[PDB]
């Protein structure tokens, strides 16, 4: 039963790790999409105001 | 975008004034107007100037 409890306090701590990075990797996605909807709004914007 | 906007403004201001005003140089046509006396007081400049 200590091996077994051992094997299961080991999993918890990589499944956490693994976790982790999921939660920062879909931050960084979020975040390059953020900068990327400002950037086409101003670009269309700039077009407009020059048609004008 | 704004100042490209500026930048389209001043060469259009700038190709009015090169195209249209500029047409000024047919002055030559008043120009064309003149005659001997004249020309005696443009000879009396030149020589004043060397």
């Amino acid at each position: 039963d200590l091996e077994l409890a051992h094997e299961k306090a080991g999993q918890q701590l990589r499944e956490a790790k693994a976790q982790a990075a999921e939660i920062v990797e879909q931050a960084k996605k979020r975040a390059n999409q953020i900068v990327d909807e400002a950037r086409d709004q101003a670009r269309t914007e700039g077009e407009r105001l020059k048609a004008q | 975008a704004q100042a490209e906007i500026e930048q389209e403004l001043n060469s259009v201001k700038d190709a009015l004034r090169a195209q249209v005003g500029a047409l000024a140089v047919t002055g030559a046509e008043k120009i064309l107007g003149a005659s001997i006396d004249a020309n005696a007081h443009e000879q009396l400049v030149s020589k004043l100037a060397a």
